[PDB]
């Protein structure tokens, strides 16, 4: 069980989650401190964490999109 | 197609040299998000600083990180959600200022390489630019000034 | 200077393509040890296998590893201590067999890049080849 | 305190120590199984772990060399 976008595992998709995905892309971190952070970060569902996952999370937080591409059925 | 160029340069042992990262044939519709990572041999050069270039109109959109033990430098651009800033013209994206090791010998060549595993370019949050070309740079260690 | 080339190639979506890693202007005194690392975007291509090229005379000298999730393939060469085998002529060091994504589209370009942080070449245990030039390669997607 | 070459920290410089350095260069491992393995691995003393540190450890185990360059020789 996890929420897409919730890369810190705190139960909420927030601005900082997209910062954490950017830290991974930058190489500042090599893993997420949440057991499900890798799967939560991959919001386009393509199998890799990339910069557009971070901007998708930010854009969800800001209200541009209301679901992630991995959730579209 | 979009072309990313890592410039080549030269300098003395002990010097700071600058390597520009240039984008050519940028799509006029705009690059919304990108990451760009360069590797280097960390016992030959190390990063002193990274400076955003003229393509960055607002620092909020540009983030950098480097690790001088592991030999990489990473840059990201995220346009704001309204596309109020966007990269849609050609020019310098960033410049990496590298310290050349004081033990470098004249004639050594340091490859500053684009990392395709960590470099990607997007027209929007879901639409990737999937035909970008890269042209890597070299730093040559020289004996004389300039 | 020694020149390392990652070959470019093309293929269809879903195909296996073969990317050769070539050495030109190999010092006649010999390369004693090297490592070579290529990166790639594992959404675009993944490694199916890596095959030693004709520059490898004995498999005990050559070691490979790849990690598709993290987008890299690595190879090492270590000549035996008596230099009875040594790389001292030009040719193919290794070839990487890449699976092109089933979702590839015609005209996409997938760069196969040399990682300078994990690549190095040595004449001997203490004498590095410090003017080697790396040249990268591209896989182009073509139509069926 | 550590013995140069003894990357697994078991008290001896052995053929497996050179294997482990090659595994680090290849990317199979991201760390050594020893608190001081990164330091013990850098036997040419150049500050980085590279493929020639592995071949140096191999050549020392095989008796071609009797000390490491970082040991002042
Ligand atoms: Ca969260
Ligand atoms: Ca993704
Ligand atoms: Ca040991
Ligand atoms: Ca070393």
């Amino acid at each position: 069980k996890f929420i897409y976008g919730d890369v810190d595992g705190n139960g909420s998709v927030r601005s900082i989650d997209a910062v954490l995905i950017r830290d991974y892309v930058l190489g500042k971190i090599n893993e997420f401190p949440y057991e499900y952070g890798m799967l939560a970060a991959d919001v386009d569902g393509n199998g890799s964490i990339k910069i557009n996952d971070a901007v998708l999370v930010r854009d969800y937080v800001l209200g541009k999109i209301f679901l992630f591409p991995v959730e579209e059925k | 197609m979009l072309q990313v160029d890592i410039g080549s340069t030269s300098g003395k042992a002990g010097s700071v040299v600058s390597v520009p990262i240039t984008f050519t044939n940028v799509p006029k519709s705009g690059i919304y998000a990108l990451s760009f990572r360069t590797n280097f041999d960390p016992q030959k050069v190390t990063v002193a600083s990274i400076d955003a270039g003229s393509l960055i109109e607002n620092a909020s959109d540009f983030t950098t990180y480097y690790n001088n033990e592991n030999g990489f430098a990473s840059m990201t651009f995220e346009a704001p959600v309204d596309r109020a800033r966007i990269i849609d013209s050609d020019g310098v994206f960033a410049t990496i200022n590298f310290k050349v090791s004081d033990s470098a010998k004249v004639g050594e060549l340091y490859n500053i390489t684009t990392n395709s595993a960590y470099t990607s370019f997007y027209y929007s949050g879901t639409d990737e630019i999937k035909n970008v070309v890269y042209n890597d740079g070299k730093i040559e260690v020289i004996a004389l000034e300039h």
